[PDB]
């Protein structure tokens, strides 16, 4: 039942086909049991690639959205995938705020939800008109900000989640609120606490960690 | 910033002409 | 009108929406009036495309096939958006293009278009509808070529392009090594003697396809 769509999911994922794999992995949340460990990573792969087609998209109509009436054709067209990337954002907020985010046992889960969630309505920034930007933004840093404290407590500073999620809050003050020395600040803490601990381990068994911490010192190097 | 280079089939073509 | 739609499929073509593409070349297309060049390009990327997102799909699911009732239903649901994409082609090709084509060069054009269509249908024709989808395709393909060795310099680039493609539907489609192989050879001998005339530019076009008449020959030797 569950585990054809989990199987469905990876198919989809193997295919291309990330609309069909979202789509699978949204039943299984909304089957209702919290999630597992691999699960949540499909539904976030399936979601990222689903919002990431538009972005690309959208990055592309308003590059040459610079001009007289061909710009007023780039527009529509922006604003039609502006609808269509709402809708996806929408659609997995949703999910976290009624599946995800309530049924999560672990630290480690919630903290991934919740980076999910500062993700999903950073996307909704990137987007959005001056009313609603101002508060878009928001739950988005209060979401991160969250993640963060608890992230901080509860999981080792090596930990792929923190880390990812240090990456993107980073990400979120530079771009979103423009604030490059907090987000200087917030990476670089993050990386030379992941860096000291990561001497301690046998690194080969944490390539994903040490991805995101190549990540986090890309971002420091531009930024300085 | 490094914007620069680095990381088994049968052909068929379509032929778009001028 | 129209001039609005091919502005903003190439947008389409530009942010890699291939669907809203074929949508609205297909509109241009319904109009019922003969392609431009630059049009009908458009036409066939745009499907080229929406088609080829669902071949690679599933020559991916089909191949995890064999290494199970999920891998084949999945293959299936893929197969069905496949068949209703090459419909949907061949219906605009047999109602708007192919009568509309007035030229050699259009009508041998839609009659290849019209041969790879039922050529990718080949690729997941199962049962006994295989065997009546094999024929219109070589028919659509058989015509063309006739045309074609009438009205064209063995050099051409579209002629060029029919013989690599109808080649392939020999070696893969009618598993016919041999047909495959002495087309491909037919096509690329003639052209590289003809190739005393060509313009540098002619010969860019040329060279190009020929070169991928052999790489297959390779491929295949
Ligand atoms: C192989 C693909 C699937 C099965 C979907 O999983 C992707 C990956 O899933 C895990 O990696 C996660 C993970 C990613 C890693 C950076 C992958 O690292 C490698 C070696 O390339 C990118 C993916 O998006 C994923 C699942 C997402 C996140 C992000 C999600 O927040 C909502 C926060 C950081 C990161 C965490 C969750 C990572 O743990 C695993 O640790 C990875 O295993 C390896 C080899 O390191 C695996 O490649």
């Amino acid at each position: 039942d569950k585990n054809e769509l989990v199987q469905k999911a990876k198919l989809a994922e193997q295919a291309e086909r990330y609309d069909d794999m979202a789509a699978c992995m949204k039943s299984v949340t909304e089957q209702g049991a919290e999630l597992s460990n691999e699960e949540r990573n499909l539904l976030s792969v399936a979601y990222k690639n689903v919002v990431g087609a538009r972005r690309s998209s959208w990055r592309v109509v308003s590059s040459i959205e610079q001009k007289e009436k061909k710009q007023q054709m780039a527009r529509e067209y922006r604003e039609k995938i502006e609808t269509e990337l709402r809708d996806i954002c929408n659609d997995v907020l949703s999910l976290l705020e009624k599946f995800l985010i309530p049924n999560a046992s672990q630290a480690e889960s919630k903290v991934f939800y919740l980076k999910m969630k500062g993700d999903y309505y950073r996307y909704l920034a990137e987007v959005a008109a001056g009313d609603d930007k101002k508060g878009i933004v928001d739950q988005s840093q209060q979401a991160y900000q969250e993640a963060f404290e608890i992230s901080k407590k509860e999981m080792q500073p090596t930990h792929p989640i923190r880390l990812g999620l240090a990456l993107n809050f980073s990400v979120f003050y530079y771009e979103i609120l423009n604030s490059p020395e907090k987000a200087c600040s917030l990476a670089k803490t993050a990386f030379d606490e992941a860096i000291a601990e990561l001497d301690t381990l046998s690194e080969e068994s944490y390539k994903d960690s040490t991805l995101i911490m190549q990540l986090l010192r890309d971002n420091l190097t531009l930024w300085t | 910033p490094r914007i620069s280079v680095i990381s088994r089939r049968r052909q068929s073509v379509l032929n778009l002409m001028t």
